Parts: C-alpha cells; structure tokens; sequence
C-alpha cells in the first residue's frame, strides 16, 4: 500500500467531483468530409508556407463556435453563501489533454487552457492552440494557463477506443469526449476497393459528459447536433479555407452518386479536358487576391457538376493516358491538374493547332515536378 | 474573472433534485434494435387512418405501449427504492404510470419539460393506452394539466433522439425504480453517406439505440438486460402489430 503524493491531488478532485450529478449524450458523425478535406489542406499548406492541420484543430474550434450558440455550456455550477448560483465564465477556455512524457517516463498529463476563444477566427485558434502546444512540449508552460477551464476535450480515439463516458470535475460544465475516428468493426475485415464502391465512410463517435445542474438533455443533445452540423457543413470548410490561405473550393459533404463506373468515366474524361481548357480561370496567378469569384465561378471545373462526389474520389477511372497511366483514382487526378493548371501557372496550350506541341507541354506539366534544390 | 451568478429560483427545483438521484446507484444497459419493421408498419396505420377516421400514430406511441406490456412482465422494474423507518423496503405501486418527457414551449420562448403521467396503463389495450396519451398531450399543449398528473410516475421515458443523439446515459430520478432513453432512429453514421438505391438493395433498416438506466438497489443486470430483450421482441413480433391493428381497425395483414 503505497500513500499517494503529487497524483493525491488527482484523487481529491475525483471524490470532489463526485458532487456533480452527471449524464452522456453520445452521437457518431462521418467523419469522410473532414478527413478529405484535411487532404488538401496538409498538402496545400505543405507546398506554400508549411504548418499543419491536425483532425482536432478543427475538432476543436467548431466546439468554440458551437459553445457561442449554446450559453449554459461554458457556464458551471457553483453554491456562494448556500445560494444555487451559475458562474457565467467571460472567455470560454477550452481545456485540452496534453500528455507531457517526463524526464524519467513519467507521462504528466496535464490541462492547458487556450484562452479567449469565443474572440476568435480559425487562424487566431491555431495559433493559440500551437503557443500552447510548444510551450507545453517544452516545460515552458506557467500555472496561470491551467486556471481557467470552463469548457473542455479529451480523445480516448487515440488508443482505438470507440468513444468514452467521462467523469466531469468541478468547475466546468461538461467535457467532450472526442471518439475513435474509424470504420466500425464489422468492416475492419472487408477490402478498402470493397468498402468506397459501396459507399462506408469512417465516422468519431462524439461523447458529451455534461452537469445536469444547469445543463439539460435538450440543450446537450442539441449541443452535439450542431457540432455535426458544422463538421459536415460547406460554409465551415468555406471559412478554414479563407483563414489557411486556400483559394480553390473546399470539399462537401455529397451523398454517393448512384451511376455506374462506365457512366462516370465520361464525365471525368471531360473533366480533365475542362481543367486543360481554362486551368489558367480559376488558378491563383494574382498575387492581390483582387477577384475572389474567378475560383467559384466555374462548373466547367466543379467536381460535384460533373456527376461526382467525395465517396467517388477513391474509385479508378479508365483516363486515357492521363498522367501516362491508363488507370487512376479521383483524388490523384485532381491533384495532377490542381499542381499542374489551377496552382500558380496557367497554361493556355489547347488552343495550338499542333498535336506534338500540345503532347509535349502535357509531359512538362502534368507530372509531380521536383522541388528545386536548397542552392 | 468578468462573470455573473445568478441566484436559481424556479430551476432551483430542477438543481436539489439532481442532488436526490446522487444516492441513487445507477448502472445503463444499451441495446440496439432494428426499426425497418415499425417504420413499414406505421407507413400503413397512418395511411389507413387518414382515409377512414383520422388519427395518426407517432414512433413514440408503439415504444411506450411496449415499455407497458414489458413491465407486465417484469414487475421488479416498476418498483422503487425506499426507507421507511430505517428499514430497506422496496414500494411496489398499484398503477404502472408512464412518464412522458413534454416539452412545453412556452409564451416568451420558455422551454418547460414536464414530466406528466399516463396512469394505469397495466389495465389497458392499444386504444385506451393511446386515448391516454393524447388526453396528457393535448391537455399539456394547452396548459390544462393538473399538479395530480405530475405526481405517481413509477417508471420513465426520455426521447434524446429527437435531437439527432445516437444514444444517451441518462440520470435516473428518485421515486422511479427505471427510466429508458429512446434513442435516435436512424441509419448509423457510415451508412449516411450512401444512396438510398444501394442501401436498400443490400438489406440494412435503421435502427434505435434503445438505453435503459436503472436503480442498482432493486434492479439486476440481468433483469434490465432482459427488459429490453423483451421491448426487442415486441418491436419485431408479429402478434403484437396484430393486437395494434385489431385496436386501430385494420383489418389487413401487418
Ligand atoms: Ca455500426
């Protein structure tokens, strides 16, 4: 029997959490919207200027801007001179699980707190959220940032666990807990080609512990709701893309189209016309960013036009020698003419009435060219 | 830190008795049930009643009626937890009443959820359960509901599927032995992304994550583990849409 000392503390605030009575509202959300955007934005980011979009930056800030429509999710229950009174927090504080390996293994899980949120645009929370981040990784954090947690998130999905019911602490008026974002176990045994022909998408199952003091069923089941309503929104994308520099359209939540492979390859052989014919309208070869419609306003390059949607961008296409292959997937053939017309160099070369020329300018464009050397 | 405590009042009440369901031990069996045939089932019933009479059936019609004829036959889950005089005694109440979770959207927005009763529901049909019902329901929209209605629940039902909420873990009151949580009746989350054509044509239904908390002191694993077995039974059984349409005049087939 060993007495606890520095992990006491942690037992104390369990037995005085245990005061707090306490309910679950879980809900599962596809998750195959956010995790093709994701895509882009990694690769886009990459490209240009660096920086990284982990699944719960964006996890994260739509908790934020959901907590702006929900009030009594920020607020805490609290009793001042035996009254039943509400704290209502100015800056919601979103606390997150940050597990700091220790000098001798000791993995000090600790709850940083990234302020003033609800004050806050996508770029404002990432950078808010990676201050936090690189000083806690470096031991570099102080005590006045684990004061202040009004709202917060943990991910048991780290470790595979479907989705968790957590026991929420004093002082907050619930904790989202964050799922395992993946296919569900009876198909972790069938194909991938199996799984996108039918149209299966990967989901998080997205827990909601909450006080049920203050914080009703309703208002927490509603809660969860409009956090779907924004993980599978076009207007969120549409935001994320402004703040993270991406010009081109983001992508959006369609339901699978039900036509045949044969039926779709003709449309996506005329897609890759149509990128070839006008990649220069919709590239981003102004450096003032004067015309922000010239990147919308065009169904000729518009996926969702063309009889296609995300659940299609895994399936392979019989592209007539498009990049040499006669075979390709959705999403590397508009990688291909992303890279090649619509990033900063827009080729007018469909109009030249030699074929060769034409033959020749396709080779030196449509290929994933080398990035120059540092000297 | 710039905030503002406001002193509870008529939610007060709602506050002291989340504090009486902390002595009660609660424990939730979640079971996961197949709606494809009570959707079809009340494609017709609807159908029929529009073209003969009126009337119109919702989901939570059949799932009440259901919790009633299973209680029937688990009495241990309409019984509640009780001290009389120091002593562990267990209340077994005469009336099986159903509560219902109204939400009565008020005059100036005011969202008051009310807990009312449908009482004596052990000694009824299909007809009278649902005549039942409606009187509560149409007395509670109008504001015409008695303090006696709100007094007797013995067993409890919440809907947080209304909401879209998969399935929900939730707390059970003092003076119910169990409350059940109706989950959302629908296609899980992968599936949303797929064409109706090609679901169909597979065979996969939509579905309810039926929940069930219960009180630990009287109330076994075992016993709320079969409680919804039984719900389960009912719900995809055939002489039990045979009863419903014998009490709604359908003389067809279901
Ligand atoms: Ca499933």
């Amino acid at each position: 029997q060993i007495l606890r000392g520095a992990a006491a503390a942690v037992v104390k605030n369990m037995n005085a959490s245990l005061e707090v009575p306490t309910a679950t509202s879980v809900r599962a959300i596809p998750a195959k919207l956010m995790i093709d955007n994701r895509v882009v934005i990694n690769n886009h980011l990459k490209r240009t200027r660096g920086g990284k979009i982990s699944f719960t930056h964006l996890l994260g800030y739509a908790i934020v801007q959901a907590v702006k429509k929900f009030p009594n999710m920020n607020r805490h229950f609290a009793v001042v001179d035996g009254k039943p009174t509400a704290i209502t927090p100015a800056h919601t504080n979103l606390g997150l699980a940050i597990d700091l390996q220790g000098k001798d293994g000791n993995r000090s899980l600790v709850v940083a707190a990234i302020k003033r949120c609800e004050t806050m645009r996508f770029g404002q929370f990432i950078a808010a959220y990676e201050d936090i981040v690189r000083r806690a990784r470096d031991g570099k954090l102080t005590a006045e940032d684990f004061s202040g947690v009004t709202i917060s998130l943990t991910n048991p999905g780290t470790l595979g666990t479907v989705h968790s019911v957590p026991r929420l602490m004093q002082g907050q008026g619930a904790i989202i807990g964050a799922g395992a974002m993946e296919y569900p176990a009876e198909f972790q045994g069938a194909s991938e080609e199996r799984i996108a022909d039918l149209g299966i998408g990967k989901l998080i199952t997205l827990t909601s512990t909450y006080d049920h003091r203050i914080i009703q069923g309703a208002e927490s089941g509603d809660f969860l709701r409009t956090i779907h309503q924004l993980l599978l929104d076009d207007d969120f994308f549409d935001e994320i893309f402004r703040e993270l520099g991406i010009p081109y359209e983001p992508v959006r939540w369609r339901t699978d189209n039900p036509d045949s492979i044969e039926d779709k390859n003709a449309r996506v052989i005329e897609l890759i016309a149509a990128y070839r014919n006008r990649g220069h309208l919709m590239a981003d070869i102004d450096p003032l960013r004067l015309d922000n419609t010239r990147f919308r306003s065009h169904p000729d390059l518009d996926v969702n036009s063309h009889g296609l949607t995300l659940w299609d961008l895994d399936r392979e296409f019989k592209v007539d020698g498009f990049a040499g292959v006669q075979r390709k997937k959705l999403r590397d053939i508009l990688s291909v003419l992303r890279d090649a017309y619509c990033r900063h160099v827009g080729v007018e070369y469909t109009h030249i009435l030699e074929p060769e020329q034409q033959r020749w300018i396709q080779e030196r464009v449509e290929t994933k060219h080398d990035k120059p050397t540092v000297a | 830190g710039d905030e503002s405590q406001i002193l509870r009042g008529a939610a007060a009440a709602v506050v002291k008795n989340m504090n009486a369901s902390l002595e009660v031990p609660t424990a939730t069996s979640v079971r996961a049930i197949p709606a494809k045939l009570m959707i079809d089932n009340r494609v017709v019933i609807n159908n029929h009643l529009k073209r003969t009479r009126g009337g119109k059936i919702s989901f939570t019609h059949l799932l009440g009626y259901a919790i009633v004829q299973a209680v029937k036959k688990f009495p241990n889950m309409n019984r509640h937890f009780a001290v009389v005089d120091g002593k562990p005694t267990a209340i077994t109440p005469a009336h099986t009443n159903l509560g219902l979770a109204i939400d009565l959207q008020g005059k100036d927005g005011n969202r008051s959820l009310v807990v009312a009763a449908i009482k004596r529901c052990e000694t009824m049909r299909f007809g009278q359960f649902i005549a039942a019902y409606e009187d509560i329901v149409r007395r509670a929209r109008d504001g015409k509901l008695t303090a006696e209605d709100f007094s007797g629940v013995t067993i409890s039902l919440t809907n947080p599927g209304t909401l879209g909420t998969v399935h929900s873990v939730p707390r059970l009151m003092q003076g119910q032995g169990a409350i059940i949580g109706a989950g959302a009746m629908e296609y899980p989350a992968e599936f949303q992304g797929a064409s109706e054509e090609r679901i169909a044509d597979l065979g996969i239904g939509k579905l309810i994550t039926l929940t069930s908390t219960y009180d630990h002191r009287i109330i076994q694993g075992a016993e709320s583990g079969d409680f919804l077995r039984t719900i389960h039974q009912l719900l995809l059984d055939d002489d039990f849409f045979d009863e419903i349409f014998r009490e709604l005049g359908i003389p067809y087939e279901p």
